[PDB]
């Protein structure tokens, strides 16, 4: 497994709408490429994938779905751990069909 | 550096180390794109350009200035660098103003400026 | 994406306005009134000559 | 014109005699390279070029 250190997690943007409508950005440090499984330790956030590639350019990004105004997530990438906390808008459209 | 017995070399002037899983998964892991090169017999892959021909060549040779396309369209909406409109370009690649060519002077490091084939002397 | 400005009613002022979804980057919006004509409401009274 | 930033003037030799009897050094960070105008604000001495 890849070894990361100091993960540091960050939120371009967030609204709490039913489709996947948040996008998380993870910074970290590697010292080789490979697969890490992504998961979210919180029910108040849903990640949409589970597994991403790692890369020696220190950049990776997930998608989130949440439904509360301001969520807190502990977010784990192989070993590793972080938190993250966003403030959403809420969304314009008053009915969608899924 | 020797990759690892479960890791490829990106070529033979890359230093990064891929996967063995990572060669035909269909995403460009390699700075060259080489990992998705000759995979799928000529099918496209992420790290090749696919010509308006049809052709696929490797993303590097994307607006390299050669047509590598056989159509030009390699060398379509690229961005080529050179001296501004006013700028005499050095054989060293350096730029100086034209009011500097043939003036007697060596502005550029090279005396391409004071050249006897530029200077039409 | 509704949204509501207000612009002045000069000619040739290059008005431009500033939109600013949450989701999306902002964009900016040109206009601009090439011409305006004022129309009254016309009843003839009468003619002379 | 070029952009010139921190700049120091040193006096390698002085001789104060009729013909110009001086040389200054001047350093500085551009970032082309083209001409400048030089002048002395000063009436004490006076520049040659």
């Amino acid at each position: 497994a890849p070894t990361i250190i100091d993960l540091t997690c960050t939120v371009a943007t967030c609204t709490h709408s039913s489709d996947f409508g948040g996008v998380l950005t993870l910074t970290y440090k590697t010292d080789k490429n490979g697969d890490c499984s992504v998961h979210s330790h919180s029910n108040v956030a849903t990640l949409q994938e589970a597994t991403a590639k790692v890369k020696t350019a220190g950049k990776v990004t997930l998608h989130f779905s949440t439904a509360s105004a301001s969520p807190s997530f502990v977010v784990s990438l192989c070993s590793a751990r972080a938190t993250c906390s966003a403030s959403c808008e809420p969304p314009k459209d008053h009915i969608v069909p899924y | 550096r020797t990759c690892r017995i479960h890791e490829i070399s990106c070529g033979a002037h890359s230093t990064q180390c891929i996967p063995v899983s990572w060669r035909c998964d269909g995403e460009n892991d390699c700075d060259s794109g080489e990992d998705e090169e000759n995979c799928g017999n000529i099918t496209c892959s992420p790290d090749e350009f696919t010509c308006s021909s049809g052709r696929c060549i490797s993303r590097n040779f994307v607006c390299n200035g050669q047509d590598d396309c056989s159509d030009g369209s390699d060398e379509l909406d690229c961005a080529p660098p050179t001296c501004g409109a006013h700028e005499f370009q050095c054989s060293t690649s350096s730029c100086i103003p034209i009011s500097w060519v043939c003036d007697d002077d060596a502005d550029c490091s090279d005396q391409s400026d004071e050249s006897l084939e530029q200077c039409g002397r | 994406y509704e949204h509501s400005t207000v612009m002045p009613n000069v000619v040739g002022f290059p008005y431009k306005a500033h939109i600013e979804r949450p989701g999306y980057s902002p964009l900016t919006l040109q206009m601009q009134v090439v011409e305006t004509s004022l129309e009254p409401t016309l009843n003839l009274e009468y003619i002379t000559c």
